[PDB]
RNA sequence: CAGAACACCUAAUUUCGAAUCCAGCAUGAGAAGC
RNA sequence: GUUAAAACUCUUCUCAUGCUGGAUUCGAAAUUAGGUGCG
């Protein structure tokens, strides 16, 4: 269409945060020093997936209200094409309107990222059994990312505040069970023109 | 490639910018007092932008004022310096904070943000040469206060020199001459400028004083020269962290003047500890003499005494410091005894940087003039020519010097394994002052610490990891203290050994076992021994020894 | 499909000592410090609470006589068929209670302060050994919002008698020595997980 | 238009890169798969040469390539992939210039 | 920069292609004294200064090209970045300490080796650095040093890499790693018993095949890749279409999953499963027939394979 | 010209006898391993710097460790590591493989994956020991059937 | 050429930093001008 | 000096879409703010 709605997400963390790092090489680089690395750029910063947490939130809030929304959670489920999540994020047929971005980080490893040792306390003897560290992110570090929904509709900023709501609620990513990932957001949209670049 | 922050007076702001493409080096990040101007210091750190490093020369403010202020905004990665700066620099952000909260100037930074400082606070001494983002850092001394160092950074671009404060000879705890770089510097930053009198006038007056120094190297170089000559009437040392400057010097004795490496004050120093004994020594009307740091007269504890002193016809004050501008001290040495000595002074005068211009390997091609006052720096800058050296004034503000790597053997028999052009070869990497790869012809061509042997090391190692006196900490921190480089593990291992002598422990762990004392000494003092013999052998041969036994670090 | 929201309220009654994990702030404060508590870089007080939690249900549930897993032991692999690896996690399924750290409501320099602990022979009466180590102050206050995901009828009551195990024994380290006795302050509600929709 | 050539080669700027569907009830790892992806700050040169050059071919050029600055380059552009930033530099060039 | 004289920065040669030549004594164009000294040209301000020079004010570095010397000579007094000087000794000196602004490098030309040395080693303990002369940019990849006869040494034998805009060098691990990701993608090129004699089966009728194969091409179980990956197993022999729906079909103990896509439908578990093994079976008895029945078979519902 | 590598493992492809072979043409024509590689390069490792195992069967082996993945103590992780390891050259195994088995003096844990399935104490240090001592065997062979034992476990 | 504020004595040391699962699918293979 | 010679299988169309490195593990286990001194 003409228009294009563009939400700038700006999170501060308030609880540690790990994202587990992803690539091979970077991770078996990293277990010689930590067991559990945060998934990090090469230009030294933090990023986050954020498509599908935002997918698994509203789909969760969704089939929980009773819509007719699909579990592509599921052992290679395909997307149906007719859920408002298919319509927002995608579908098999046509790829999804929002175009949501990593959470990179606006500080760099060395700023946000510290290495912290758990253990596993025995349930008798209370004695260290087994002992690990990990890498987290600070709390009070600020991510960003940009939302980009090329065909907005009515319902798509209010879908995306109630996930960002919910992944609130719920964390981010890595160890949500232990009290990791718990955040805040602040949201920033504002409908931009497509021809806007043209002049 | 380098940007002079406010590099003129120093004032509301200094730094210098090495930005080498690759990394954002930051060097001598420092405020200086002038006695509404905080927020042209906050639009300066703000206009510094991402820095990847904040080396540090040395512990005044001048140069370490503005480092938890880069922290604050973010700004900074690593802080670099060395420990007895890393302490002294502890002691100056608490000292100056205490100074923003009680003059209430809104404050600069905060008591956490000083501790998020040290969350990031590497720390190296000198002649320890680190691989940073392609740059080859180097920290040399250069004798103006304890923890002191110049900084050689090696870029492709060119070897830089910050030399920072230059000491002077009347430096007593100290090297006079200044380490310098053994290979080329093509780029030299240098700051230009800005005793028997004391003890005949203490004769004077205590037969018959007040002497205000500064807590960094002032006031303990006072302490030194009253050590040296021991006359008859006692000395104070009225002032807190001053007499936590004198201790840390004790501590990091090992990184002074190589005669002091052995007390060192050899006893006969009352210090004052809390404020109820110094009101005593001010109502004290005993001949004595009271060395104590407040700067200039302004505030501290000297103005306990200062009343005391002031009338009294008899004592005098002894001016040892430089009195800036709208201070106390300022309107008491002017008029509105009083002397002044001009000897006790860190900063080196002109001829003393033409010293340290001159034996240098070769002659710099530009000398970046930075800080001092005008005329002086302008006088120097005409003898700096005068030597035939290009300068740069800050006010006033260019070749490309590229260290290229030269493969120098035949490339034609190449092949392919695994779609790389790769060939094996046995040469040999000779670094000139332009890296140089060059084949076995040319080389055919070309061609304190105790002292014991591997073996030796081995089992004692292995013996006291048995009995539990050296363990996978001790090794893990000794391993760290000596990748800080020699002299800090020095400093570490002499700081374990030492028997207290008020309570007769060591900080060595106890052995395991059935040893009588007589036995436990002896395996501290083989400790000791075994660990200092280590300390002398080679980095990667310390790596390979203790390996075994932590098996990590 | 219903969530269970249970909003617990941590008072100290006796000191507390939790230790810092993180490798940079521990280097960073054991040369003022020997013994750091577990702090925020938002200068709050951290509190790990889902395995505290865990081991008062395993502790309790082992002595009752149900078929449930020891997850303390090194190595252990959970059942996933117990209570407890319904409600705190196995290697299939993730847990459904997510339990947060207990983050305090004051700020370091209000509720933590810097303690000096002994070592003393016991022929000599003298003090041997000396150490500093940070402690919560008795009075503070810390939260937690533990949130589960598919409720039964049974968790609540699960998770109020774990509370009490702690309040038997204590949180943190150095519990023998009597670091740790605490009180909590339960509110439970069940939301709807559709409610942020709008 | 050329194809975006990267300066680096593989062992440099390409990893293998570990991606999860994850089940939304019961929070578990479902389906795993490897992709292999390029790093951040790897840089990739193109030539863009216009022959019979009008006025505004540079203004929509570089209009694109903002374009492609806000949405992406390649696969994966909803889960964050490939947003990346564009440097222009034009040289108006006479054709013979080879012929010397 | 100087090869060995042409500086470009343009291509000018002082005393080969595309140059403005500037003669000594002692192309596009010539310039010598026209010109004569004290006079600067444009081209990069060039001037000549009398020997008994060519000074080049460029925008990075202020060459000077000295020739000959026999005598007082003629020196610039404005700053010099290089000093290119011949050498076949104590006038040379003084050329060059008589001289404002002392060059950063000095360049030696024109002589043997031992009379070059020598001035070099007197340009040295004058604290001038010297160059003696006698394309891809070079990455030593290292990280250890020596200093045997006044060289700062490393002992070191690797691997020189060349590729199209860079030369590295790389030590074992580098070729380690290579040598180790080449086995892995050698010896996943060959399965034992490949395009070989042809191998314990079910065995059904061909209507049941194609009712089977139809029924688990509706629902998405047996798909076109599916189908194309089992041709191009059956293709290679027997055995490896046994050892491809033994990987497909093959339950993890871990996770309890297999590698069939699942069924577009409302089926419960023990359907899916009963679908599963009838896909196993299916299948098994499709290796039993021909190729050319297999290929009649499989054309129907993948038309590419 | 003369192979210096024994022609073992050697699949058939029709009538074509294969292996696929990685290796060096020396011309001295000798065509050797890596191992000759690594033979002449600590070779020239220590000469320019100058000049400035327990027996199973192979029947025993893949048995011991098919038992040890039965009950998880040689898991994919591990059979993974090891081969890494091996890959490295033998000495890298045998520290690595010495680094697991390696009971710590204070823990008293092995880096092992416990046995899973009801077993007492000294079965438990039998089961660890017979792991070390299958895989101590394991860095005996060559890589080749190193390989072809480890592909069934560890695909 | 810069910070500066009733008494002690002590504020050290050690151990763990590992283990395991998964790495699969599916769809498209054509048109048109010269 | 070849039924030679002369003429480019050229143009148009992004390997794209669907999938969160997730799950399992409490920095706790050792050690009295003791001694010193007259309400
Ligand atoms: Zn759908
Ligand atoms: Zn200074
Ligand atoms: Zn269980």
């Amino acid at each position: 269409a003409k228009t294009m709605k563009k939400i700038y997400v700006t999170m501060k963390t308030l609880s540690p945060l790990y994202t587990g790092e992803v690539r091979r090489e970077d991770k078996e680089a990293a277990q010689k020093r930590v067991n559990f690395p945060v998934r990090k750029t090469a230009t030294n910063k933090v990023l986050i997936p954020f498509k599908g947490a935002l997918r698994s939130a509203l789909e969760i809030m969704l089939k929980a209200k009773g819509e007719n929304v699909c579990d592509t959670g599921e052992s290679r489920a395909r997307p149906c094409g007719r859920c408002v999540t298919c319509s927002l994020f995608g579908s098999m047929g046509r790829a999804g309107r929002a175009s949501v971005d990593f959470l990179i980080s606006n500080d760099t490893k060395e700023q946000i990222v510290r290495e912290s040792t758990h253990l596993r306390i025995e349930r008798q003897t209370k004695s260290a059994s087994d002992t690990f560290k990990g890498e987290e992110v600070i709390e009070g570090a600020t991510f960003t990312a940009t939302i980009t929904i090329s065909n907005p509709q009515e319902k798509d900023l209010s879908l995306i505040q109630s996930a960002l709501k919910f992944i609130e609620e719920n964390g981010i990513g890595g160890w949500l069970n232990k009290g990791y990932g718990r955040v805040s957001f602040e949201v920033k949209s504002e409908d931009v023109a497509t021809d806007r670049f043209l002049k | 490639m380098i940007k002079f922050i406010g590099g003129a007076s120093k004032v509301t702001g200094s730094a210098f910018l090495l930005e080498t493409g690759n990394a954002k080096i930051l060097i001598d990040c420092g405020i200086e007092q002038e006695k509404d101007n905080n927020e042209i210091i906050e639009k300066k750190i703000n206009e510094i932008g991402k820095a990847d490093i904040c080396i540090l020369t040395h512990a005044h403010l001048a140069a370490s004022g503005l480092v938890p202020l880069l922290v604050k905004k973010r700004k900074v990665n690593k802080i670099i310096s060395t420990p007895a700066t890393k302490e002294l620099c502890r002691l100056l952000f608490n000292d100056f904070q205490r100074i923003q909260e009680e003059n209430n100037d809104i404050p600069l930074y905060s008591y956490d943000d000083i501790e998020s400082s040290f969350e990031i606070w590497d720390e190296i001494d000198d002649r320890n040469t680190i691989e940073l983002f392609d740059t080859k850092i180097t920290f040399y001394n250069n004798s103006h206060i304890i923890g002191s160092v110049s900084v050689f950074i090696e870029t492709h671009n060119g070897n830089y020199l910050f030399s920072g404060d230059i000491g002077s000879k009347l430096q007593q705890l100290m090297d006079y001459p200044p380490d310098m770089p053994d290979g080329n510097v093509d780029y030299l930053i240098l700051e230009s400028t800005y005793r028997d009198r004391l003890l005949e006038i203490a004769k004077t007056t205590c037969e018959n004083v007040l002497i205000p120094s500064f807590a960094i190297g002032r006031l303990q170089e006072v302490l030194y020269t009253f050590s040296n000559y021991n006359f008859n009437f006692p000395v104070y040392i009225d002032s807190p962290m001053g007499s936590k400057v004198t201790n840390l010097i004790k501590e990091y004795n090992i990184y002074l003047k190589k005669k002091l490496r052995r007390d060192l004050f050899n006893n006969k120093y009352i210090a004052i500890n809390t404020s109820n004994q110094s009101k005593e020594l001010s109502n004290s009307k005993e001949p004595a003499v009271i060395i104590s740091a407040s700067g200039m007269l302004e505030g501290g504890r000297i103005l306990n005494h200062l009343e005391q002193i002031k009338n009294d016809e008899n004592s005098t004050l002894i001016f040892v410091g430089y009195q800036a501008q709208n201070t106390r001290g300022r309107k008491i040495l002017d008029g509105e005894r009083i002397e002044k000595l001009n000897s006790f002074s860190a900063h080196a005068d002109q001829d003393e940087l033409i010293d340290y211009i001159e034996r240098l390997k070769y002659t710099p091609y530009k000398v970046f003039l930075v800080h001092g006052e005008k005329e002086q720096r302008e006088i120097l800058a005409k003898r700096i020519i005068s030597k035939k050296i290009r300068v740069e004034l800050p006010e006033n503000y260019e070749i490309l010097i590229e260290k290229k790597v030269v493969l120098n053997i035949n490339t034609d028999n190449m092949c392919n394994f695994a779609s790389y052009r790769l060939m094996p070869f046995s040469g040999f990497i000779v670094e000139k002052d332009r890296i140089e790869i060059n084949d076995k012809n040319w080389f055919d061509m070309i061609w304190a610490l105790p002292d014991m042997s591997h073996d030796k090391i081995i089992e004692n190692i292995e013996y006291l990891f048995n009995i539990k006196i050296l363990s996978k900490n001790r090794i893990k921190e000794f391993w760290e203290e000596f990748c800080k480089g020699q002299k800090a593990a020095i400093k570490y291992i002499t700081q374990v050994h030492r028997k207290n002598p008020n309570t007769g422990r060591r900080n060595w762990n106890p052995p395991e076992g059935d040893f009588t004392d007589n036995e436990i000494e002896k395996l501290y003092e083989t400790a000791y021994n075994t660990l200092l013999s280590l300390i002398k052998y080679d980095k990667n041969k310390v790596y390979n020894i203790l390996i075994n036994f932590n098996p990590k670090l």
